[PDB]
């Protein structure tokens, strides 16, 4: 097996358009995820709220839909509750709250894109392991 | 320590061994039914 | 006016506030104003357990016991509605608070009695025509006593109700009938009764204090055995304020 | 049969303790200088 | 019913179809159970032996027989005569092998 | 190691225990004997490093057995007094230990384990408040077997749905 | 309990004092060779 | 009776400590 | 010669059947207290709420244990590292329910064994010996400190101190492996090298010396009568022993110098066990064994398991099952 | 936030799931962390009143920064592997983290221990050197030989 | 006579749908728009005699009523089970990942 | 507890038979001349 362009190809928006990531993009995405996210989201779960995970189906059932690049970039700029009802920038890392979450401070649009790509590609690779937690270790 | 002058060797000859074992074994054969009850 | 550091480790945190011997006044009740209990506190001083006689026709007594779980026994920070009913009586409806404590007391001879000391969902009313709460006022009412252990609790062989094995796995080919009562966990839910006798009233501050006696069942180990009857006696504090 | 369960250990010690006493005395007698 | 391998003193109760896809089981945690006998309406029918022609549908009984099914074919035992304790013991094949090794 | 704990409850086996006693007792004898000789040495030279003051062909013991014996008699209550017995015993303890552990493992070849105490199980089965370190350890073992078997025994093709995995609260 | 506490304290202080004054009592000189060790 | 057995054996072991220490065969220098 | 002088002379006397000494003035009573409380608790103590969740664990013989299952049970998690002497309790019944005996016994024992080490120094000095036997003893003592004091300090509770019983010891070990992966820690590995190595070298020295005993007996008597206590001559041929061992390997792996040999015999297990103790005492502050979970990944990104990952699955079994009613939150942070 | 009344939530054991009493009465956090109730920190102390954690402050006064900080600390617990894989021993590789407190605590425990050993070494040796037998026992004047037999 | 009420409940519609009267709140994550706002309101105002009674929760927005109507088909109601609703277990039932 | 009923006699004989063997040997040794 290998990390093919097809594996690297993920939905860009809710309308059906895809984007195909470079290997470099995917790897920088993994690195930025580790740097700014893994402390809570290692393996695709959420340590401070295990009810909500990073599985693609979960993101898809989120409001607004987060199962695509733009949705995730938007989340990283202005995170909301699962139902879209509350903005939660105050207790969740984002560009909007980079003053209180400093590891978001130097993140560029491309960075958010690459992270989003990691979050969408990773389950294509690991399957149930992503957001699966210790049961699947 | 200085040795105690009151010590004596002890003996049990073979006939006494046999008599004693007879007494013990027969007393056991007699009393065992009662111990089991 | 004590702080945490004044208090920590003294044992004072398990004691309810007290009122002076001067507090023997009356707290006026305006039928039009809405009332609440901002803080109800219940400090158990004695745990009595009804003995279980052998002839079953002898009068069973409540006997003294030894507390073995230390100063962890008091109910506090309980709040709720204080209704003024048609007949002038008042009715406290418990809404929230630290309104339970697991307690283990030990009987003479060693038997340990765990119980969930509680006033959960208490509803308790006075006599009619309580124009002013005085030291003649009292509250009688009832509360819920749920299972000492909740549903996830696993026994030492890993059996439970909402989780765990449903069988005695260390005895794979034993007959299960004789083990049913241990294998099949059950969740108890019974009633308790309590009286609060007001001994002291500060009518300026709306504070009251006094004695209580409550009666309730003890742990039944999720249906593994019969509970015991327990009688808890202590002191209470309450702050009445117009909501 | 529903016999007494201590009966066995009772009979066993009843035989062995004194028999062993005698065997000890006998053997240490034999080994004494002839 | 998935059979118990010799290695295991205890074993879970898991039921699959002919292709080995999990279809039923006895859950440890109940809160997110998908395959419980009650959910899946598991029944058990017997052919041959003492229970020939009989069918059971109440979950406790079905579960009991499944529990037995992990041991292979199911038998009635007299456990009172020797005051049997329900715990497997080896045969003379075992004991002989042990002593002589 | 972990497999033998989870499936065989090997730590409970008295043969393993004798093994452990022979091994740790061996290490103890090694240490204590070495230290004792090195701290009851005769002064046989002027150097502050005492290693040079020994000669392979020397007839004399290089340390005092008498002083060593007094020391251990006064500290521990008993002491070696026979050097030959001391060294034979140093052979005997770990050799005997390893042999016993071998016997236990031979039992385990047949799953002939020291897995349970039947009295404990009868009591615990009837009495959901009875708990000991023994039953606690069995729960750990059950955890080990369930969580490790699918990947450790791939030929069995174990599929254990999440709901059947034994787990305590939260974890 | 108060009596038990006081008792144990007295006991412990006693033995600790024995230890401290004991080792203060010319202990370097209690060896089978050189004693002028002050 | 199990408890009595365990405690009996233990007690015998302590006794043995006593004899092995205070009633040992004395070491003697030749 | 006043009374104090005579007392000191008797305490430090080289003529007592058991040396007392100043370290002994502390050792004797603390060890007696620890032992007496231990025997009584092991026989008769009621069950103990070890994990502070009102789930008492029975350790004593009279309450359903045998020699293998019995234990004196660690004090309650609700106590944590708080000092819990008898007089802090409202009653002996309370005291027993909460695991007070464990604290009394381990504190007295640690004091006592420390003084035991001191005492080895002391008698060595009174006898004109070199001083370092006690340093050899510092290794098992350090280990005891690790499991009875340091690990509880690190984790914030004596309820995680090693239980005083056989099966309790195994419990401690298994949970330790779950939470620290101690098998993959190099200090525990050095510990194993130390006790395996200690055993090996024990048998080695024993068998070589045995094998080169000079002939002093006949066939019908024990070879041991060939050695007389206090004799000046060595009882075996160290040249023969050396010759054998050098031919067995090669000439230079062998010790011809008995002093260096015996020093090695002391040093190998003592250092190994020092590191074992340091293993427990640093895993006390949660610097754990090596973690190679999912360390090997293929070109796509699939995890290729190694034996490290199987170890992880076993550890997970232990983790999820241990203290099954004690955790309310997803992470076991102590 | 989800609607729980944390003051009154009975946990599985019968103790409070979130809040319980210390052995002397103070209101403290439930679960295993019952052992750590002596802890004090500037993010938690505002929730504290005379009898411990205050249910009313908890219901009404917990600020965003407090939530942030609690989450940060909960996810930077001093647990980690020797090769700096952050978290519990069973965690997968992903986070490069071992707390400075673990590094400093462990390093200085090892150093303190070996220095205790060094103390025994050089103390015993200094005693034996000042007394004159650090190089061994004098064959012609062996002290034990002039002492009476123990028995 | 002796019956595990949780296993028993698994044979009712509680084992097929979200029981508004018993199911732990995390279940509401299964469908779009229900968690945490509506999930909280629903668990708070239980029990319900029927699923459509969920529409009558005081304070619901018009949008929330719409979403709820979209999800009635995923809901059920059964008799309140003490074992599932004590201990604040509807808000936290001891299950994480 | 429901222990094995032969555990008691097994343990007793396990102790006594070899202990007694040794006591016999020891005592007959002491009683030998010189
Ligand atoms: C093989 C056989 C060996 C035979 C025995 C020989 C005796 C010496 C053994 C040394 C072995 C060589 C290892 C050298 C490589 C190394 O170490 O590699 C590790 C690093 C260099 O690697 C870097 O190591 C880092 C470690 O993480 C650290 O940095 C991270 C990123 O910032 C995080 O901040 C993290 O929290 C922090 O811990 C990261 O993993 C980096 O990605 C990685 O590049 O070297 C360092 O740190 C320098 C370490 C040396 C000084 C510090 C020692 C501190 C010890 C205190 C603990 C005492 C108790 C220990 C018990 C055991
Ligand atoms: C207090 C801790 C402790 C101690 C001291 C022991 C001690 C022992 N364990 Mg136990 N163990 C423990 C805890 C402990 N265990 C726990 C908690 C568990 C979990 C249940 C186990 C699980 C366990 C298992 C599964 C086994 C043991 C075994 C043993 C024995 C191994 C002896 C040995 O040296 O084999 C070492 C191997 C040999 C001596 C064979 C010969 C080796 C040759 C000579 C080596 C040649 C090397 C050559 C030169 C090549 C070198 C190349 C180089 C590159 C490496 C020993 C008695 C083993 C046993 O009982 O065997 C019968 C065993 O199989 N243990
Ligand atoms: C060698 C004698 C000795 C020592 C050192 C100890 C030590 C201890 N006992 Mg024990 N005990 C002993 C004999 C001893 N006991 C005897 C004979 C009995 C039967 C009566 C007991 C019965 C007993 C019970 C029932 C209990 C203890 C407990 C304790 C612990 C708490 C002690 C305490 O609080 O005192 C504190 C003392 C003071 C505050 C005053 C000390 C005054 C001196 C001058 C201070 C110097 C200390 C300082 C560190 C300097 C040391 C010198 C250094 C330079 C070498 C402590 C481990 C308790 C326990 O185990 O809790 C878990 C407990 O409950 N003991
Ligand atoms: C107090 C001592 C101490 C402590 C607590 C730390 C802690 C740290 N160092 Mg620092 N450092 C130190 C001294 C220390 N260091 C020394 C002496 C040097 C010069 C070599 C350095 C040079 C250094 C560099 C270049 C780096 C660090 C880094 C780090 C971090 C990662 C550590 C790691 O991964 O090690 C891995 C673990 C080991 C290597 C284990 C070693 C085990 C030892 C050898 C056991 C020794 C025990 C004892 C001394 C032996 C006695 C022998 C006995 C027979 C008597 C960590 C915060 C890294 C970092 O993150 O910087 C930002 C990094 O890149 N350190
Ligand atoms: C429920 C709680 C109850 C607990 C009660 C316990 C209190 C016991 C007090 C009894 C007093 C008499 C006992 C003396 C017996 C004795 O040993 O004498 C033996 C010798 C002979 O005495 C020597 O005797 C000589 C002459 S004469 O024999 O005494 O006449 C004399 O000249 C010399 O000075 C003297 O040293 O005494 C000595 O060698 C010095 C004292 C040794 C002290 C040993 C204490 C051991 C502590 C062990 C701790 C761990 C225990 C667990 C191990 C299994
Ligand atoms: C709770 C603690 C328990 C402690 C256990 C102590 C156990 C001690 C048991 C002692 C047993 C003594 C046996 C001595 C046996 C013995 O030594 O006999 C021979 C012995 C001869 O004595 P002499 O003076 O010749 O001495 C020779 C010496 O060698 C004897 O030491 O006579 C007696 O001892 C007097 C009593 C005779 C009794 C003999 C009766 C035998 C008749 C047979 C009866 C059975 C058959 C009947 C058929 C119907
Ligand atoms: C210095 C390092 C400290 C740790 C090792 C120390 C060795 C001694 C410790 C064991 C004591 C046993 C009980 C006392 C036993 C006893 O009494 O020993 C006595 C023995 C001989 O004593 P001497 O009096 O002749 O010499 C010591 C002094 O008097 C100086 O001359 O001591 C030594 O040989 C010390 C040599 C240390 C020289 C440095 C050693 C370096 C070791 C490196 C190990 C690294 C391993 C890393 C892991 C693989
Ligand atoms: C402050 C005082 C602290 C001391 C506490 C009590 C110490 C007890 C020491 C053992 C006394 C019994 C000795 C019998 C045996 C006896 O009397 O030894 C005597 C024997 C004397 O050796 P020799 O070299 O003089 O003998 C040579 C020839 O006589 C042989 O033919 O000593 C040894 O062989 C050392 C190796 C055995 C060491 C075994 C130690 C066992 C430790 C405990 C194990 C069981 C624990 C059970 C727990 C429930
Ligand atoms: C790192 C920059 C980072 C990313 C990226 C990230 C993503 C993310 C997503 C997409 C969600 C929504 C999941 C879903 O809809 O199913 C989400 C939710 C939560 N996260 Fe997050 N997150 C990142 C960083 C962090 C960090 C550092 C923490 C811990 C402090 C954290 C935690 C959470 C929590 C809690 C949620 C749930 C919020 C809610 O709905 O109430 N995240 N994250
Ligand atoms: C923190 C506390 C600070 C307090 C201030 C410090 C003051 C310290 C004063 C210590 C006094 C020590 O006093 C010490 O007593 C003992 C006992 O008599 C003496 O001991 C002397 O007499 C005894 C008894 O005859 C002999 O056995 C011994 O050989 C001899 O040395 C010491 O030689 C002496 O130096
Ligand atoms: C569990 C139940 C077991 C019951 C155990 C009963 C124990 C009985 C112990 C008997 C003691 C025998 O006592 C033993 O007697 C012999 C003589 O008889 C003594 O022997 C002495 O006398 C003989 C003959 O003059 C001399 O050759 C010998 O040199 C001398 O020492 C032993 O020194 C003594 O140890
Ligand atoms: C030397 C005697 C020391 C042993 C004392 C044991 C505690 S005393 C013991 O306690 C039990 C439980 O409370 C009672 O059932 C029992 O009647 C009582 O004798
Ligand atoms: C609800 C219970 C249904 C009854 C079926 C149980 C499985 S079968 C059952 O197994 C027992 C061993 O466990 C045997 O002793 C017994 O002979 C046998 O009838
Ligand atoms: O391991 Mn796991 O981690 Ca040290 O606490 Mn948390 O659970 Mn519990 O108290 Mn004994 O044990
Ligand atoms: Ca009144
Ligand atoms: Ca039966
Ligand atoms: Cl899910
Ligand atoms: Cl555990
Ligand atoms: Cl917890
Ligand atoms: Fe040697």
């Amino acid at each position: 097996a290998e990390l093919t362009p097809e594996v690297l190809t993920v939905p860009l928006n809710s309308e059906g358009k895809t984007i195909t990531l470079t290997e470099k993009q995917y790897l920088e995405g993994k690195r930025l995820f580790q740097y700014a996210c893994a402390s809570c989201h290692v393996g695709g779960i959420t340590k401070t709220n295990p009810s909500l995970d990073l599985r693609t189906e979960t993101l898809a059932l989120a409001t607004p839909p987060r199962d695509n690049i733009e949705g995730l970039v938007d989340y990283m700029k202005n995170p909301t509750t699962y139902d879209g009802e509350q903005e939660i920038a105050e207790v969740h890392p984002s560009l909007r709250s980079a003053d209180i979450f400093p590891k978001m401070r130097n993140l560029t649009e491309k960075d958010l894109v690459a992270i989003a790509g990691h979050i969408l590609v990773e389950p294509k690779i690991l399957g149930d392991k992503w957001g699966g937690g210790k049961v699947y270790y | 320590m200085e040795p105690n002058p009151n010590r004596q060797p002890v003996e049990l000859n073979r006939t006494s061994l046999y008599l004693g074992l007879l007494l013990i074994l027969v007393l056991a054969l007699l009393f065992s039914s009662y111990f089991f009850n | 006016t004590l702080t945490y550091d004044d208090i920590v480790g003294t044992g004072l945190a398990n004691k309810c506030p007290t009122l002076d011997d001067t507090a023997r006044g009356a707290y006026p009740i305006d039928s039009s104003q809405t009332y609440r209990i901002a803080r109800l506190c219940l400090q158990p001083t004695t745990f009595l357990v009804k003995e279980e006689p052998k002839n079953k026709r002898q009068e069973a007594e409540f006997v003294p016991t030894k507390l073995v779980t230390r100063e962890t026994t008091s109910l506090d920070q309980i709040q709720g509605e204080l209704k003024v009913n048609s007949d002038g009586s008042l009715t406290f409806v418990e809404e929230d608070g630290i309104d339970f404590q697991p307690v283990t007391v030990q009987m003479a001879g060693g038997e340990r009695i765990p119980l969930l000391f509680t006033v959960k969902n208490l509803v308790a009313s006075t006599q009619p025509n309580v124009t002013s709460i005085t030291t003649s006022t009292d509250f009688k009412g009832e509360f819920n006593v749920p299972s000492y252990r909740t549903a996830n609790f696993l026994d030492p062989k890993g059996r439970g109700l909402a989780s765990g094995y449903d069988s005695a796995i260390a005895l794979p080919q034993a007959k299960e009938e004789e083990l049913a009562r241990a294998n099949v966990k059950r969740f108890s839910l019974t009633k308790g009764q309590i009286s609060l006798n007001v001994a002291k009233v500060d009518g300026r501050t709306g504070e009251i204090a006094g004695t209580f006696e409550s009666e309730q069942l003890s742990d039944d180990d999720m249906g593994a055995h019969e509970p015991h009857e327990v009688k808890i006696q202590g002191v209470f504090y309450a702050s009445i304020e117009p909501a | 049969m529903e016999v007494n369960q201590l009966g066995l250990i009772a009979t066993a010690l009843f035989v062995l303790v004194p028999s062993v006493f005698l065997i000890i005395l006998y053997v240490q007698t034999e080994s004494q200088q002839k | 019913v998935r059979r118990m391998p010799a290695f295991f003193e205890s074993f879970p109760v898991i039921l699959t179809d002919k292709n080995g896809v999990v279809k039923a089981d006895i859950p440890f945690r109940r809160a997110e159970s998908k395959y419980s006998f009650e959910q899946q309406g598991v029944t058990v029918s017997f052919y041959g032996g003492e229970l020939n022609g009989q069918t059971f549908t109440d979950p406790p009984t079905v579960k009991s027989y499944a529990r037995k099914a992990i041991f292979g074919e199911i038998f009635e035992f007299d456990t009172e005569t020797l005051n049997s304790d329900g715990i497997f013991r080896t045969s003379p094949r075992g004991w002989f092998t042990f002593a002589h090794a | 190691l972990l497999f033998f704990q989870g499936f065989h409850n090997w730590t409970l086996n008295p043969f393993h225990m004798m093994g452990v006693a022979g091994v740790l007792g061996g290490a103890l004898l090694c240490a204590i004997h070495g230290a004792t000789v090195e701290n009851t040495l005769f002064q046989d030279g002027e150097g502050a490093s005492t290693f040079r003051a020994f000669n392979p062909t020397q007839a004399e013991e290089t340390y005092s057995m008498v002083t060593a014996n007094r020391f251990w008699s006064q500290i521990f209550g008993i002491a070696f007094s026979n050097k030959r017995w001391l060294h034979f015993f140093m052979l005997f303890v770990p050799v005997t230990g390893l042999w016993m552990s071998a016997i236990g493992v031979v039992g385990l070849a047949l799953n002939l384990r020291s897995y349970d105490f039947i009295s404990q199980e009868i009591r615990a089965a009837e009495d959901p408040e009875f708990e000991t370190f023994y039953t606690k350890n069995l729960l750990l073992n059950e955890g080990i077997r369930a969580w490790m078997a699918p990947q450790d025994q791939p030929h069995e093709n174990f599929v254990f749905p999440e709901e059947v995995l034994p787990r305590g609260n939260a974890l | 309990m108060e009596t038990l506490k006081i008792t144990v304290y007295i006991v412990v202080t006693f033995f600790v004092l024995l230890f401290v004054f004991g080792f203060l009592s010319g202990d370097p000189a209690r060896n089978p060779k050189r004693k002028d060790l002050e | 009776m199990e408890t009595i057995t365990y405690v009996f054996i233990f007690a015998c072991i302590i006794a043995l400590f006593f004899f092995a220490i205070f009633f040992r065969e004395p070491p003697r220098i030749t | 010669a006043n009374l104090w002088e005579r007392f000191c002379n008797w305490v430090t006397s080289t003529d007592n059947r058991l040396y007392v000494g100043w370290f002994g003035v502390i050792m004797i009573p603390t060890l007696l207290a620890a032992t007496i409380c231990f025997v009584i608790a092991f026989i008769a103590a009621p069950p103990v709420d070890i994990d502070g969740i009102r789930e008492p664990v029975s350790g004593s013989l009279l309450y359903g244990n045998n020699i293998i299952t019995g234990a004196v049970v660690p004090s309650s998690n609700a106590i944590g590292l708080h000092f819990y002497p008898i007089w802090e309790a409202a009653s002996l019944d309370e005291w027993l329910y909460n695991g007070g005996p464990y604290q009394l016994i381990i504190f007295h024992f640690l004091l006592g064994a420390s003084c035991y080490m001191g005492r080895q120094w002391e008698l060595s000095y009174r006898l004109g010996m070199r001083p370092w036997i006690c340093v050899a003893y510092s290794a098992p003592l350090a280990s005891a400190f690790a499991v009875f004091l340091i690990y509880p300090i690190g984790q914030g509770s004596f309820s995680d101190g090693m239980p005083l019983g056989i099966s309790g010891t195994f419990n401690f070990m298994i949970v330790f492996q779950a939470e620290h992966n101690i098998l993959m820690h190099p200090f525990h590995q050095l510990g194993v090298a130390g006790v395996f190595g200690g055993a090996l070298f024990c048998a080695m020295h024993g068998s070589l010396v045995t094998s080169s005993l000079i002939r002093e007996t006949t066939e019908t008597e024990s070879a041991n009568y060939g050695y007389k206590f206090g004799q000046e001559e060595e009882t075996y041929n160290i040249v023969a022993a050396h010759g054998y061992f050098g031919r067995l390997i090669f000439q230079y792996a062998s010790f011809n110098n008995s002093r260096s040999l015996h020093f090695f015999l002391a040093a190998w297990p003592v250092v190994g066990v020092w590191f074992a103790a340091l293993g427990i005492s640093t895993m006390a502050f949660n610097l754990n064994g090596f973690n190679f979970n999912h360390s090997v990944i293929d070109a796509k990104g699939n995890v290729i398991n190694t034996w490290a990952d199987i170890i992880n699955r076993a550890n997970l079994g232990m983790e999820v099952m241990h203290e099954r009613n004690a955790h309310n939150f997803p992470l076991d942070l102590a | 936030k989800l609607g729980a009344n944390v003051g009154s939530a009975q946990g599985p054991t019968g103790l409070g799931k979130y809040l319980m009493r210390s052995p002397t009465g103070e209101i403290i956090f439930g679960g295993e962390t019952m052992r750590f109730w002596d802890f004090r920190g500037p993010w938690l102390e505002p929730l504290r009143g005379p009898n411990g954690l205050d249910l009313n402050k908890i219901k009404n006064d917990i600020q965003p920064w407090q939530e942030r900080r609690a989450a940060e600390y909960m996810t930077h617990a001093p647990l980690g592997s020797l090769n700096s894989v952050g978290g519990v021993a069973t965690e997968i590789n992903s986070v490069n983290f071992v707390s400075p407190r673990s590094w400093l605590a462990t390093s200085h425990f090892v150093l303190a221990f070996f220095f205790l050993v060094g103390h025994l070494w050089h103390a015993g040796r200094a005693r034996a050197a000042a007394a004159g037998f650090e190089k061994g026992i004098d064959r012609e004047s062996e002290p034990v030989l002039s002492m009476p037999s123990l028995d | 006579e002796l019956v595990n009420v949780v296993d028993e409940k698994l044979g009712t519609a509680y084992g097929e749908k979200i029981d508004l009267n018993n199911t732990n709140i995390a279940a509401f994550i299964q469908y779009r728009g229900l968690y945490p706002t509506l999930a909280k309101l629903i668990v708070k105002n239980a029990p319900y005699e029927s699923v459509e009674d969920v529409l009558n929760i005081p304070g619901l927005t018009e949008r929330q009523k719409q979403i709820l109507r979209e999800n009635l088909e995923h809901f059920t109601v059964t008799e309140v089970e003490t074992a599932l609703v004590e201990g604040g277990d509807r808000y936290n039932n001891g299950l994480y990942k």
